[PDB]
This record gives C-alpha cells, structure tokens and sequence, in this order.
RNA sequence: AUCAACUAGCCCCGAAAAUGGAUGGCGCUGAAGCGCGCGACCCACACCCGGCCAUCUGGGCGAGUGCCAUGCCCCGAUGAG
RNA sequence: AAACUUUAAAUAGGUAGGAUGGCGCGGCUGCUUCGGUGAGCCGUGCCAUGGAAUCGGGUGCUCCAAGUGGGCCAUUUUUGGUAAGCAGAACUGGCGAUGCGGGAUGAACCGGAAGCCGGGUUACGGUGCCCAACUGCGCGCUAACCUAGAACCCACAAAGG
C-alpha cells in the first residue's frame, strides 16, 4: 500500500534485449546548428562554384 | 530540476586538483582545434561558463562545430535503448585534445610505409597486430637455483 | 597425409632431443607452450551472468557439452578467464585432435 | 622370437657414460633440499 | 601401484624485463595430485613468499620425483603448517612408510582426521627421513625393535571376492588369534 | 621416568514448554556418526545416436514422359510458456 | 570521521583500432588573415593486402496495435530499525509465466529448462531397509548413565567450564 516504488531491476534487461540502437554514423553529416557565419560563406561558395 | 540542480552531487568532481589550483596554464587556451579530432571533456572548477553537465565530465568526443572561446562537441549518451549523440557547446578550458588516436595515426603512416615498402620488393605483406601469443622455446643456461620452502608460523 | 606424418614425428621426436641435448649441457629446455586449446563448456545454461551469456556465445559454446577449438591469444584467454566456471579446457593432442 | 641381434650397439660407452652423468647431476639438484640456516627461532623445531 | 600424491619440483622466474635481463631461478618441492595442480601450487608459494604472480611469472621446468628404494621401509618425519578453526599452528609428524609418497598420503589423513584439517589448509614445510634411533615420536619408536611379534587383534572375516559371498551360512564362523 | 602451562579435534557440562513425536522413518556403535580418500555403481524431459511430428531456413522439378506448383522430393537447425 | 582528506585501489565508465582514409593538381567564398594566410567546400587523378582476437545476417526503416504499470526470493554492496519471514535502494539471476531430477515435505537452494518414442552416458544427490546403487576397499577420532550424530539455504545455540 505504499504507493511510492522504485527500482531499476529489470531495466538493463529492456533496454539489452532489443540492443542499445546505435544511430547508423552517416556521411555527410548534419550541419544543423552549426556556426552561422560559417554556414553562410560554405552555402556562399557552393553558390558560385564551376 | 526535479530534486537535482545543474551542478549537484558534485563536491569532488568539478574540485581542482590538490596545488594544481589557481591560474590557467596558457597551454589550454593555445592547443587549437579542428573539425574531427577527439577531445575529451573535463570539466574545470575555476571557470565557470560554458561549463558541461556533470555527466560529460570524464567522456570523449569529436568536435563537430568550433566558434571562438567554445568547442563544439558530439557525445553518446545512452538513454533507454538507445545511443543519442548529444551535442554540446563547453568552453576551451573544459577540454583537452585526446591522445586515444596518437598511436592509430601514427601506425597509420608506419603501416602505409611498409605497403609501399612492400610494393618494391615482392609485393606480399600483412600489416596487422597479433596480441601476444605462445612464446617459443628456448634454453636457460642452468644458475644457481634458490630454494625457497614455506615459512613456519610465528604467532608474533 | 604422407609428409605431414612424418613432419609430425620429426617434431615429437625432436622435443626430446632438444630436452636432453639441454639436460646434457647443463641448464635445461623449456618447451614452447601449446597454441591451441580445446575448451567443452560444462554447466548448463540457466542463471547465467549476461557477460558470460555473451562471452560464450562469442566462444560458439551455446549449449551444454560443446567443445571447441581456440587459438591462444592474450585476447582469447583472457576471455577464458571470465567464463573459467563455465569451461573445461586444456592442449589437445594429435589423437584428441584427428 | 629366436633371439636375433635385437636391439644391439646403439651407442659407446664414454657417450653412455656422460648421459648418466648428467642424469644423475640433474637428480642430485631435483632431491636437493634446504639449508635451513635463516629462521633462528625454529632452528630446534626444524632440527637445523 | 597408483599413489594419491606425487612430489614435483617446480622451477619458474619472473619475465624477461629490460633491466635484470636474466631474473633469477626459483625451485621447490611440492606435493599435489599431478602437473597442474602442482604449478598452481607453486605460483601460490611465489606469490605470498617471493611476489611473482602467475601473469608476470614464467614457468621453466616441473619434474616428478620418485623414490630411491621402494622396497623398503623409512622412518619419515614431515614439518608441516597447518590452519585450525582459530589460527595456524605448526606440527612435527613421524610415520613408517615405504615411500615419502606414501607418507604424505598418510599425513593429509591424519590432520583429516585428528584435526577435521583439509588439504586446502595443509602446508609441508619440510620433509625429511629421520632414521631409526633419531625419531620422537612414540608411535613410531615402538616399532624399533627386532624380534618384534604380536597377534592380529582386529581381522575381518571376509570371503577372498565377492563371488563366494552369499546371504546364509550354516556355521558361525571360528574367530581365533 | 616425570612435572606444569598453552593449544585444538570429537564428546560432555552449560542446554527449560505446554496434544504423543520426529537426523524423513526403523535402526545404526571396527557404524549405517564425524574427516579425508580410492574402485565401481544408481540416478533428469540434461548430453550423444536413431525413428517420427511440426516450424523455420536453403535447394530441385517444362521447347514438360506433365503437377491438389496451394504439390512432391532433398539438406540443416530447432521445440519451455 | 557518511555530511574530513594529501595519497588512493579492484570491479564498473568513455573513445580509437582505416575503404565514411590520405596526397597531388585547379577552382569558389559574401568567412579568415598583414598576406595563398587559413578554414572549408568543389572538380579531377592517383594510391591505400582490408589495418588487433573472436563471433554473426541485421531494428536497417516504418506502420498498427495488445497486455503491463500491486511484485516477490536469493549471493554480494547498503539506509531505518534492537531485530523481523520488516520497510527502502544498487548489479545480476530466478519465481511470477516452468515443467523435470535432488534437498523427506517447500515458487524462486543445488542440477537443469522440455515435441512424441527406442538405445547409451551423466549433472545435483546418493549405495543399511523403506529406495535404484557397496552392509565395498582403506586410515583415524567419538562411547554420549541429556533423545550422541548424521545435507548449501535449513529449521539455531552463546559467554564460559
Ligand atoms: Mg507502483
Ligand atoms: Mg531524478
Ligand atoms: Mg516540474
Ligand atoms: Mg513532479
Ligand atoms: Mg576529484
Ligand atoms: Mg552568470
Ligand atoms: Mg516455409
Ligand atoms: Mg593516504
Ligand atoms: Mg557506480
Ligand atoms: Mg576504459
Ligand atoms: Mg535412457
Ligand atoms: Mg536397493
């Protein structure tokens, strides 16, 4: 009747039985919420390559 | 929040070392960074923006976005089941570089120089590591052997 | 078949000589020690520690009474020596093996 | 089976002499026991 | 026949390392049921008495001794440490036997049983043959002694295999010494 | 020939509860107790071989003598709820 | 010395161990620099014996949705409590959801997880009768005139003679 409970036993084995998901490593990774200034000038030149 | 604030339980982990308290040695400040090198994030006590949560205190991680007195880095958490690569902003004086690659960069070229090295002569080589296996045979050139018998047993 | 016979004598037949050429000259000889180990998994597989489910099933001992052939390596044994409860191994000989 | 010149010369005397020998030196140091001449409180109980 | 022990001499050292290039040489004699359990004890000796462990250590050489004469019989003495209930303690025993290797075997029964002492406890500090005219103890002196003669107290009736045992017999059987 | 102390094995004293009473029971005393061993031996739906059922995986079968092709045949593993 | 620490373990933590790598050439920038100086990108050409061991098809991507959200026991770390078969946590396993062999009897102690059969061999545990297997071969101690004593948990014994 103490409604108040908590353990963590069990929870390795939720979280191992389908793996830990590694997020699959990407080429050309992400520049989302990099460096303004230099995120305009990288978009600048792909602008005006050749 | 929820009972544990930005910096709790952390009355040795964001502690200077003992004599090593004071002023910033300028070697922190002038070790640059580039996009993609490995650097791990301890925390310093003296400096207190920029500063990381107690959980990326002792990790490692590869700067994935460098602005000027801040270094961006991108470090697996694992929540769940599953990885997120956390992305944080620690100022420069929270971070060393890594030495985990210096010796896999190193071996890199002394591996690429036995390759070309190899494509001179007959071109066959295997440029890998074994861990240490069976050690061979061999004589030992036969000294005075010490015997050594257990001790008996003196109470005091 | 034909040559590996005999290279097999030459080498059984060459540690004794070696073991008394260095008793006769004085210190002794020190055989180089075994390469490969057979190692048969000998409890069964409940109440097992989620490393040691891991570690065997990464050995191919998957199941009670299984036996299987491992290099020694400084990985592998030390592999071994986290499982040691759950195995039996040791140097198998040419009649084991064959 | 009729006392043939089963296993015959195989090797000469100085030869088997020397492998004895060793042998024997090599057991001489493989039975060799202690001094006994460091633990001064049981010498009596060690007898030496 | 078959003997429950065998005394091995051990001979290991530490590994190479760049200074002291040849580390020096360490013997023992110990007791054990065969090979492998005779190295695993001789790295326990070196490593609470010489501090060498097994994974910075290297083993050379383990012979198995046998015995000079097994025909006959040697009054052996044996100084052994051993661990009680409440402490350690240290013991002098003195056995007729044939063999060293059978009076090991007779020496691990006995502290199995006048002390409930196991093997993992015992330790043989030394061994040694105490000839005739030099032992202590009484057990063994008493049988010092030509033209020694006593009668068989204790002879169990027993048919010569267990084919000519059967359940029923007629006779009460005629004991006499 | 012996005197005293210390120590530690088993046993004993320490050791008292109400239905009749529980090393499981009878019994056990060169044990059928205690400690250490040795030869065999007995015992699980556990391991191995073999037969069969099913699931899954992987194969074969057209100028068709050609088939419930949604079939048949082969291989391998597996079987708690 | 839990709310003291110079020092400082063990186990446990993170990262790296190449084909998602490098080097040359010639180009972009509205960024950067005293500056082709850097930073990055862009096009192209070359290389790169696969870059420790072992193991092996994958949640790799997504959709729809069930039940659950009362837990309990054990070895170890541990907080309150005098303690509890008590209350609360940490790591793992078990029962719950699970039969089967052993511990006489027991949800979670020991062995071990299963289609239905024939044959062989074992694990835990045993071989005096109940009860399948030895009144086996050996060596010691105990003699209990108290119900001597006789299984991991486990069904206790203490100080002391
Ligand atoms: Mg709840
Ligand atoms: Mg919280
Ligand atoms: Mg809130
Ligand atoms: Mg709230
Ligand atoms: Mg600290
Ligand atoms: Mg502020
Ligand atoms: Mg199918
Ligand atoms: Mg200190
Ligand atoms: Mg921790
Ligand atoms: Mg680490
Ligand atoms: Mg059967
Ligand atoms: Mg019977």
């Amino acid at each position: 009747a103490k409604s108040k409970n908590h353990t963590a036993h069990n929870q390795s084995y939720k979280a191992h039985r389908n793996g830990i998901k590694k997020p699959k490593r990407q080429r050309q990774a992400s520049t989302k919420g990099m460096d303004p200034k230099f995120l305009r000038n990288l978009r600048y030149s792909r602008k005006h390559n050749v | 929040p929820a009972g544990h604030g930005l910096r709790s339980r952390t009355r040795d982990l964001f502690a200077r070392p003992f004599r090593k308290k004071g002023y910033i040695p300028l070697t922190t400040y002038l070790r640059t960074y580039k996009v993609g090198e490995h650097v791990d994030v301890k925390v310093n006590g003296a400096v207190h923006k920029g500063m990381p949560h107690k959980f990326y205190h002792g990790r490692t991680g590869r700067v994935w976005n460098v602005t000027k007195r801040a270094i961006g880095v991108e470090i697996n958490k694992q929540v769940g089941n599953r990885i997120i690569k956390k992305r944080i902003h620690v100022r420069v004086e929270h971070v060393q570089p890594s030495r985990c690659n210096e010796e896999f960069l190193q071996r890199k070229l002394n591996n690429d120089k036995l390759k070309a090295e190899a494509k001179v002569r007959g071109e066959v080589i295997s440029t890998k590591r074994q861990p240490a296996g069976p050690k061979p045979g061999f004589m030992v050139e036969g000294t005075t052997i010490e015997t050594v018998t257990p001790i008996p047993y003196d109470v005091v | 078949a034909e040559q590996y016979a005999g290279e097999y004598e030459a080498q059984d037949k060459e540690l004794v000589q070696l073991k008394r050429e260095a008793r006769m000259k004085g210190g002794f000889y020190v055989s180089p020690e075994a390469k490969l180990l057979f190692v048969v998994r000998i409890r069964g597989i409940n109440a097992m520690h989620p490393k040691t489910k891991k570690i065997l099933q990464l050995l191919r001992l998957r199941q009670i009474f299984n036996g299987v052939f491992l290099k020694v390596n400084k990985a592998t044994i030390n592999m071994l020596r986290r499982v040691e409860p759950y195995v039996a191994y040791g140097y198998p000989n040419l009649k084991s093996v064959r | 089976k009729e006392k043939i010149n089963s296993k015959r010369t195989k090797l000469s005397a100085e030869e088997a002499s020397k492998i004895k020998a060793a042998g024997k030196a090599w057991y001489q140091t493989m039975i060799s026991d202690s001094d006994y001449t460091e633990f001064d409180v049981f010498s009596k109980w060690l007898g030496v | 026949v078959a003997f429950r022990f065998h005394q091995y001499q051990v001979v290991g050292r530490a590994l190479p390392t760049p200074g002291d290039e040849q580390p020096k040489i360490y013997r023992m004699k110990l007791w054990a049921t065969n090979e492998v359990r005779a190295k695993s004890k001789f790295w326990y000796f070196l490593r609470k008495l010489k501090k060498v462990k097994k994974s910075n250590g290297q083993m050379l050489a383990i012979n198995e001794i046998f015995e000079k004469n097994p025909t006959t019989i040697k009054n052996y003495g044996i100084w052994l440490r051993y661990q009680s209930r409440t402490g350690y303690h240290n013991m002098y025993k003195e056995y007729r036997d044939t063999t060293l290797n059978g009076a090991v075997e007779q020496m691990y029964t006995e502290m199995a049983s006048r002390h409930r002492v196991r093997s993992p406890c015992i330790q043989i500090i030394k061994t040694a043959t105490v000839n005739f005219k030099l032992c202590k103890r009484d057990n063994t002196k008493q049988f010092h002694n030509s033209k020694i003669k006593f009668p068989l107290v204790y002879q169990k009736v027993r048919p010569p295999t267990r084919k000519l045992k059967t359940t029923y017999k007629a006779t009460r059987p005629n004991l006499f010494m």
